[PDB]
């Protein structure tokens, strides 16, 4: 259910 | 541009030798014949009903007066009275045919496209002309104006190397082809050569020359002519006999074809106009404005033929209506005066078209008489034979 | 009152420059109204939601059993795929993951009617789609990244380097190339370059990221000219400036330094940065993403530069295009950082071949073909606008005249 990615919006 | 920049005195003596009212100035390459349309006022493209209805009903009244005069004395008239009525009816029909050629390019009444297409078809029918083949050929003319080996739907001139090729291919000037060419380009029947153009429409009656999505439109275009020559042409004969046919149909036909042929031939032929093949020095604006001629008429003939001689005001502006073709010319001379070319009605001009300007040579880039050219290429045959005896 | 042979040439120049300005304005008019949507398209697609497919078969299936069929816009689709089936994922940094996913999704969504894959005998048969330094002769069939463990310090093969490439062709573009490389010491790179076909007059697109232990040490993005004058078209410069105002606001302008090898390729608006913190990196990321998307949407309407026989202007223009593309090509391989990265591990005899055939190869006589698959647009269309066969119409008039009895 978590992201673990990276986005420029935190 | 063939006899370009040099003192205006010799170009004026040339214009007087040829009957020309003017000879053009120099034109530089890289232009578009649509450029100079930016000069005309925004009211020269206006629409109005009265001028158009006059342009359609005046030559109609001319033709009707001629017929009524004839049917009043159907066949008891002498020869020159018959010739007068034939000329009058043919001139009225040339006017109606220019109205047709207007609605073919969609610039007569753009408000009603269907009504104007129907009008163009109806008015082209009596002359045995299909509207869409005419439109295709005229656009194909505009695109290749004065280009060598490319504009065959205008007055493509006969050149020198090809005539030598045919000279060798026939084994002398005694075959049928050479005699036919001579007799057609030497006697006043040249003034009727437009008849041959009428036989080059109906492109073999072959839909394989066109785009498939157009078939149903092209065939209907060949229908209105055929139907005419299938329904009306019999009736006339049935009610008039052979002579009664050579009177009420064939003579106005030859009149209209004379008018057409001479209009075109004098509009785009002259000795100061070269015929270049593209790649070897062609240009759109140059071969459009510099290689053209405009002819002068009496205002009676100009209101009859419906401005049938103003071909440049509508070559710089393809969407320019017909009742504005003189006025627009009024503007153009104000700007491109030195480059324009002009001429008038004169039997001397026609006689020089018949006897002097007959064969185009690309070396001198001008027109020469046919008997001198034929004797001289016979002399070049003597030359190549002298180079061939050993 | 009349005119001279010199002002008519002035008139043709007036007209043609006016027309050029008109088309250049038309290009930017679309971006001008809302630039923030050049990056924010994915969030909007997510916001609008799933769409319910309504084809006759879908409706029939839905009314027979229960099943509702759903679709998604291509942006949401390329966000579910992600760095989809790259073989070297799971060792790639999350920033490089974000960038690769975004770039390839843009290529897939914008050029999806002509995007071929580059001819396979050029790169994928020699085995240059996945390169390992511990197995340069490929005797493990291309599973070396799994069969071989990492060498320890001081062992033969330290530090280990592995590369993964992907190359596509298209209609406008003769090579769209993305490449990711990892070294064992902690260095990761990303190198993207988009080349237009020689017959087109557009600038080249290029991007490089180089990061060390999760810290970006170099990030450069450039829409690089192809003319000898090193000035872009008005729409290219206008777009780069508008985007720098939109996304790079509040950022150090003195950071976009020109490297010694930069001004020879760099458009005056090219970007070269060594980011400091999260704000600089997030701004640069949004900006590079929007710039790439804009470049592609602009190519969407490009027309070839054709040299008709009789026109020398266009022949000179095409020659200039060739000179610019080749200048960039042999000027990029002297970015000797990545090239020495490659040559310290793979040697030089292999590196010369790999670089000269794939990396920045130039062959004016060779541009690959493409596969024009636009007719599919018809089929899909006629699946939401079907016509039924002349017998359903009687029945439908029956149904309409029957239910309207009430
Ligand atoms: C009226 C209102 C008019 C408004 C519209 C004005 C439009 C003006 C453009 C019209 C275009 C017409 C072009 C005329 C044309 O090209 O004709 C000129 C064309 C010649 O033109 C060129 O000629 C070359 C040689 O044949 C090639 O055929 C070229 O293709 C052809 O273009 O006429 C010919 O085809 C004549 C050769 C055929 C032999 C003639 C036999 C005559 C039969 C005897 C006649 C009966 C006895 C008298
Ligand atoms: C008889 C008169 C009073 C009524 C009107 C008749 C026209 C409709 C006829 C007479 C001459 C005919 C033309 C005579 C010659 C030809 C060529 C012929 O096609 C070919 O010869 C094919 C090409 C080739 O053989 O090389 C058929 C079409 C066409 C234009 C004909 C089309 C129909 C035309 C114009």
């Amino acid at each position: 259910t978590t992201g673990f990615g990276w986005d420029p919006d935190g | 541009t063939s006899l370009d920049g040099l003192p205006e005195t010799q170009k004026y003596v040339y214009a007087d030798e040829w009957g020309f009212s003017r000879v053009g100035a120099d034109f530089p390459p890289g232009s578009h014949p649509s450029l100079f349309s930016q000069l005309l006022p925004q009211a020269l493209f206006a629409f109005d009903a009265r001028a158009a209805v006059a342009a359609v009903a005046v030559p109609l009244a001319a033709m009707a007066a001629g017929y009524g005069w004839l049917w009043y004395m159907h066949s008891i008239a002498p020869v020159w009275q018959q010739a007068l009525c034939a000329a009058l009816i043919g001139t009225g029909y040339a006017g109606l045919f220019k109205v047709a050629h207007e609605c073919a390019m969609m610039r007569f009444i753009p408000q009603m496209p269907g009504l104007q297409a129907a009008l163009g078809t109806l008015l082209m029918a009596p002359a045995l002309y299909s509207l869409p083949s005419w439109r295709l050929h005229h656009l194909h003319h505009l695109l290749h104006t004065n280009m060598l080996w490319q504009d065959v739907w205008g007055w493509h001139p006969l050149t020198k190397v090809e005539l030598a090729d045919e000279m060798v291919r026939s084994g002398g000037s005694g075959g049928a082809a050479m005699a036919a060419a001579r007799l057609v380009l030497t006697t006043p029947i040249k003034l009727f050569a437009s008849v041959g153009h009428w036989l080059r429409s109906w492109d073999g009656l072959d839909l394989r020359h066109f785009h498939p999505a157009s078939y149903v439109e092209v065939l209907s275009g060949w229908a209105a002519p055929l139907a005419f020559a299938g329904l009306v042409l019999p009736a006339v004969v049935s009610a008039g006999g052979l002579s009664g046919f050579v009177s009420c149909y064939l003579a106005p036909w030859l009149v209209f074809h004379f008018w057409l042929s001479v209009l075109s031939l004098t509009a785009h032929t002259a000795p100061h106009i070269p015929w270049r093949a593209e790649g070897d020095g062609w240009d759109a604006g140059r071969a459009a404005v510099a290689g053209t001629v405009t002819l002068r008429l009496p205002r009676p003939l100009e209101v009859l033929l419906n401005n049938a001689n103003y071909m440049l005001p509508q070559a710089v502006a393809p969407g320019l209506p017909m009742w504005s073709a003189p006025a627009a010319y009024a503007v153009l001379a104000a700007r491109l005066g030195p480059y324009l070319t002009e001429a008038s009605m004169s039997l001397k001009l026609l006689t020089n078209h018949v006897t002097r300007w007959q064969i185009y040579d690309e070396e001198a880039h001008t027109y020469r008489p046919m008997e001198e050219v034929v004797d001289e290429i016979e002399a070049d045959l003597q030359q190549l034979a002298a180079a061939a005896q050993q | 009152s009349p005119l001279s042979p010199e002002d008519i040439m002035r008139l043709v120049q007036q007209h043609e420059d006016v027309a050029a300005a008109a088309e250049s304005e038309q290009l930017v008019a679309q971006f001008r109204d809302d630039p923030q949507g050049l990056y924010e398209y994915v969030n909007r697609a997510y916001a609008e939601g799933p769409r319910r497919v309504t084809t006759p078969i879908s409706l029939l299936q839905e009314e027979i059993t229960g099943a509702v069929t759903e679709s998604y816009p291509a942006a949401v689709a390329n966000d579910i795929i992600g760095m989809g089936s790259w073989r070297l994922k799971d060792d790639v940094d999350p920033v490089i993951e974000f960038l690769v996913a975004r770039l390839e999704g843009c290529w897939r969504e914008i050029l999806d009617t002509d995007l071929c894959l580059y001819p396979r005998e050029k790169w994928k048969e020699q085995g240059w789609d996945l390169v390992d330094s511990m197995d340069p002769h490929q005797e493990l069939e291309g599973f070396s990244y799994a069969d071989i463990p990492d060498p320890a310090k001081g062992e033969a093969g330290y530090p280990r380097l592995q590369l993964e490439n992907r190359v596509y062709c298209s209609k406008v573009f003769r090579k769209l190339h993305v490449e990711v490389g990892l070294r064992q010491d902690g260095l990761q790179v990303l190198h993207v370059v988009v080349y237009p076909r020689y017959s087109y007059d557009m600038p080249i697109f290029g991007m490089d990221i180089v990061m060390v232990d999760g810290r970006v040490t170099l990030a450069v993005v450039d829409c690089c000219p192809v003319r000898a004058d090193l000035k872009l078209q008005p729409h290219y410069m206008e777009t780069m400036a508008l985007l720098q105002r939109t996304f790079l606001e509040g950022t150090d302008p003195a950071l976009r330094r020109i490297p010694e090898w930069g001004s020879k390729i760099f458009s005056p608006l090219a970007l070269c940065i060594t980011p400091s913190g999260p704000e600089e990196l997030a701004a640069f990321a949004k900006y590079a993403v929007a710039l790439h998307r804009a470049y592609l949407t602009m190519s969407l309407n490009a027309v070839p530069v054709v040299a008709g026989p009789g026109d020398r202007r266009e022949a000179a223009r095409l020659q200039e295009i060739q000179d610019g593309q080749k200048r960039f090509c042999d000027n990029q391989l002297v970015n000797k950082k990545t090239r020495r990265v490659l040559e310290v591990a793979m040697g030089v005899e292999w590196t010369e071949a790999y670089m000269s055939q794939l990396m920045f190869d130039f062959d004016p006589k060779y541009e690959p073909p493409y596969f024009d698959a636009s007719f599919e647009k018809l089929y899909t269309y006629f699946d939401e606008n079907p016509s039924f066969g002349e017998m359903a119409d009687e029945a439908m008039e029956l149904e309409r005249g029957a239910e309207a009895e009430r």
